[PDB]
């Protein structure tokens, strides 16, 4: 099955077209579209940017620069679930390091790494705006206070 | 069904912005309407736009996004320029320690929406945006749903309640950049570009989104507008001290017993925020410092200041991060340096290189690997991030850390 | 001895000239009269009958038959409260209690100042927004006492 | 201008026809209607013969939306067999409990209604048309008056419409509080400046109506379909929904559902789908106990799988859906239905006059725990004896819903006795 130019699956293309039609100008939809792409594939595939750029009526170079600039987007590692761990001042003070330890015990990985099954990636992030509930992490869109290893293990068991 | 959100504690002595948001759940339009919601909008649409501006001016309302700029005055500046005009709600909230705006978004979205509609009407904007940080996905879904609710009840769309006023609100998402909370970088992002601040002047109120007059206001600011209309400016100005009137939200975190968001008048002191409202310190340890987000460091000798926008007041966004006696100030300073390292957009050379070097060297200092030259270099870089900077980030990236050098010399000297 | 003021008589004349036959305008005229006076004055019917070219007892029978018309009680604002099945199910009684709390009157009563009369009515055709009430021509869903109070404050 | 305040009733459509504009809760004026291609169906119609229009409306399968489901084309054919002049009447009296479908067309998309009235009038050779709108819809009245003026100024009403030689005036009449003025003969009596007293039928209006002349009375919803039939053609119209009950239908849904409002749906939709698929299910997810088809029928929770069509086993009527859940007292609800008929009988027929009164009087006593044994037996008797000698549908049905509750919920009634 020889390779041919990348094309968006119909169900994804539909969603992208929806974002593009949502704002007055197509190019305003770029971040929504990139979120949608990363949601679908578990990362931003490099080959996806050219056809996205065509849909936005933007030069490819513009799209690439945007992907590079915004820290939430990941062109390198596919992962089903991103565990975003806050490493900023309040979480650090209140126990980021205990959360990271518990994550290593449960998943066998450190920040920046992906489990061997492609399931989880630990992503260190700046303040998540939940500092009263420090230390904070997210699992894709879900956000939690870390309490303990037993508690974290129960939380992660819900992601399959 | 929305993504899981931590249930941030919220408490109010005024029962305004947190009247509903003190309860940690989504309040949908029916509950909002039962509390008299959208009646302020109806009243506003029977007033002239100029009248509304006058009321917001006379209320003394100031922005809650950090700069404390008088809101009515900002509006007056926008409307002296020809239309069309745009209104933007800044929901980028990404400064360390700051989680005040999200509880309005997530729990009382109609308060924000009502404020957006009134504000848009006041400045003649028929298109409004909410720009919400990418790491608030629940807030995004909650706002999208609430907007649809408002549309169904006829508070949004064409010819709102027979007024002839048209409005659509579009919800945009960020994708991980603190700098996109700076009003001009926010606008660049809304235009589909990287979040690079623009040289000011011009200011957004003159040339903003697509080069047109644009008002950017913070979530908290906008949430005040329904109260000003409902109560009238005079009754609103009766709340708190007459020069800094009305409610303010204070996100309190770190080493307190009751971390969370407090709605209080601005004559409240910092000492009262910590000890009267937030329950005092964990383990009853002595306060060592308060970080005002990533902006300022107050010592234990500076707790008797008002939480207002006066020169000797706390100011900012009212973000209170409490460190106690056992907390290492240099370790804390490193975290602040790391934040600016990660968030400079890199357009300006001293900011780009200074934010990086400040964190790089401070890490060496903290780990006991700094040479004498690294120490001298750190001092120099910390004082030289600001030159040529075109936005506030470069101006303040060294500020808090410099204050720790001045206020806690004995801890720093331990590392040297 | 009773005569319509000129401005009202003009308006009655417009309705009477609107349809192909004069007598078709009877209900529009009665609506106009009630709007003007806050009720249907018994003495207004004789001159109306003359303009319609109808016998007085015909007009009297019409006024009697149609429930919107009121010959008994003057009121500046009629609060029409739906008492039919959907509104009853969804909280007519809460609306009525809120009205009594605010205005001090029950259905069928007029406030002493003649400002407000509560009129119980059959289904107002807004059942999805139950419980429904009108203040003269304006129609609203009742949400709560606080909400109702603000609405009523708009009528002076 | 400024119109009176109106609640913003929710509206949703899977067909995007009758509610294409009225799904948005505001007045759509003529320019907006024209931009959507409005009044082009009128232009097309005026280039057709009246007979062809009747033929298309017949072949469309369109049925009346005012409760009887009578085939519209067949009605028009009956009228045009009688010498003119003829009159066309739009029935906007909508006063049955639960029913609020017609007002959202009137208030939001008046030109849809007006265009349908003009086509319909042309089809039957009427040069005078009326809208009879209930008195408790003041906003709809002012909106229609203004829309008619807009249509006049653009040349869609008046003499010699668009050079066709066809003349039309539409007069707007208002009711003044009587449900019975929805009955097509009482409506005509009211238009003639009298009390709303139904006439003995036959003759039917299509033979002898307003001023004794052939008169077609159609419901707002019925008329609003006509522009679509001309625009699309009868074949494409008939392709909407099941071929025997084709085309859009409006369903006003209220009571204990999460999303009360008006739904534009095909008639193969089931009652269960209306409630659970479209109207969001029940408040608190409580079990459905009963659906009241306005004040006409009571369906139990064992009858939810029926189609919303005009078939023998279908829901029928005006598609009015009032949902009661497991905690709702059926006897209390029956009393509200009894009170409605008590308040609306015109009193011409003795069993209706006395029966509607006694049914309510006695049921109130039962409800309050004050009924004697004779009051109970009397209630049962009266409920079965409202209909004899009745000359209109009200007397025929004033006992129907309540009798159904007695048969379908015996245990609850037994508790009161
Ligand atoms: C680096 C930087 C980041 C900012 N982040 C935010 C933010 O997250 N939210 C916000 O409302 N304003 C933020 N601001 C301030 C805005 O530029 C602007 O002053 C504010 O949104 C105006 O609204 P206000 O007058 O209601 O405060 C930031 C400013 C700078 C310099
Ligand atoms: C008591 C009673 C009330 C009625 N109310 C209405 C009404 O409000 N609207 C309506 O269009 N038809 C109503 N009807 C039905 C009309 O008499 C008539 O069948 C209908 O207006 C014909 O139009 P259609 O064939 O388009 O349904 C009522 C009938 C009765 C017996
Ligand atoms: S001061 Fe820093 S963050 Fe601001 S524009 Fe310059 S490089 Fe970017
Ligand atoms: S059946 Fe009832 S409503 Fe109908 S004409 Fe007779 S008395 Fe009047
Ligand atoms: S410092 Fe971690 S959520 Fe704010
Ligand atoms: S039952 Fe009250 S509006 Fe219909
Ligand atoms: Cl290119
Ligand atoms: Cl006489
Ligand atoms: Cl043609
Ligand atoms: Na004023
Ligand atoms: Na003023
Ligand atoms: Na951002
Ligand atoms: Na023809
Ligand atoms: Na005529
Ligand atoms: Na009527
Ligand atoms: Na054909």
């Amino acid at each position: 099955m020889f390779k041919t130019e990348f094309e968006f699956p119909e169900e994804l293309k539909t969603k992208l077209q929806e974002h593009i039609n949502y704002f007055p100008k197509k190019r305003q939809a770029i971040l929504l579209c990139l979120h949608e792409i990363q949601n679908y594939y578990g990362y931003i595939p490099p080959e996806s940017l050219k056809p996205l750029a065509d849909m936005l009526e933007l030069p490819l170079n513009h799209v690439e620069g945007v992907v590079a600039f915004y820290d939430m987007f990941d062109r390198e590692d596919k992962a089903k679930y991103r565990i975003r761990v806050c490493v900023s001042i309040v979480c650090h003070l209140m126990g980021t390091n205990k959360l990271l330890k518990a994550l290593e015990n449960i998943l066998g990985i450190k920040p920046g790494e992906v489990t061997p099954d492609g399931k989880f990636k630990i992503v260190p992030v700046q303040c998540l705006g939940a500092c009263s509930e420090a230390p904070v992490f997210m699992v894709n869109d879900d956000e939690y206070k870390f309490e303990s290893e037993v508690q974290l293990n129960e939380i992660l068991s819900r992601y399959t | 069904s929305y993504p899981a959100i931590p249930r941030i504690y919220a408490e109010t002595t005024l029962n305004m912005l947190l009247k509903r948001a003190k309860k940690p759940r989504v309040h949908s339009i029916d509950e909002y309407l039962k509390d008299g919601g959208y009646q302020a909008l109806e009243k506003a649409l029977n007033m002239s736009p100029e009248e509304i501006i006058d009321w917001v001016d006379k209320s003394t309302l100031r922005g809650g996004g950090g700069a404390g700029f008088p809101t009515g005055k900002k509006w007056k500046f926008a409307v002296q320029n020809p239309g069309p005009r745009y209104f933007i709600c800044n929901a980028d909230e990404s400064e360390p320690g700051t989680f005040k705006d999200r509880i309005i978004i997530e729990r009382d979205p109609h308060l924000l929406i009502e404020g957006i509609i009134i504000s848009s009407y006041a400045i003649g904007a028929n298109e409004a945006y909410i720009y919400i940080r990418g790491e608030y996905p629940a807030g995004y879904y909650i706002l999208r749903d609430a907007i649809e609710e408002a549309k169904k009840k006829g508070f949004l769309g064409k010819n709102i309640l027979g007024s002839g006023f048209d409005l659509e609100i579009y919800v945009a998402r960020g994708a991980g950049a603190y700098i996109c909370g700076e009003e001009t970088a926010l606008i660049e992002s809304l235009e589909g570009k990287r979040g690079h601040p623009r040289l000011k002047p011009p200011y957004p109120v003159q040339k903003g989104l697509w080069g047109k007059p644009t008002v950017v206001n913070n979530v908290e600011t906008i949430a005040n507008v329904p109260f000003i209309i409902s109560m009238g400016w005079e009754e609103y100005r009766y709340i708190g001290p007459s020069d800094y009137a009305g409610p303010k939200l204070f996100p309190v975190s770190g080493k307190v017993k009751k971390p969370g968001v407090y709605e209080l008048p601005m004559n409240t002191t910092l000492r009262e925020v910590i000890f009267k409202y937030a329950g005092g310190t964990l383990g009853n340890k002595k306060v060592k410092a308060v970080f005002s987000g990533a902006l300022d460091c107050f010592s234990s000798e500076e707790l008797d200041i008002p939480m207002d926008y006066s020169p000797l007041g706390f100011g900012g966004t009212g973000t209170v991060i409490v460190l106690t006696e056992e907390d290492d100030i240099v370790e804390a300073a490193l975290k602040i340096a790391e934040f600016y390292e990660h968030e400079t957009c890199g357009q300006c050379t001293p900011c780009r290189v200074g934010c990086y070097e400040q964190a790089n060297l401070l890490e060496k200092i903290y780990k006991g690997e700094a040479t004498e030259q690294d120490w001298e270099g750190f001092d120099f870089v910390n004082r030289n991030i600001q030159p040529t900077s075109i936005c506030g980030l470069g101006a303040v990236a060294g500020r808090l850390i410099r204050q720790t050098l001045e206020k806690f010399p004995e801890e720093w000297e331990k590392y040297r």
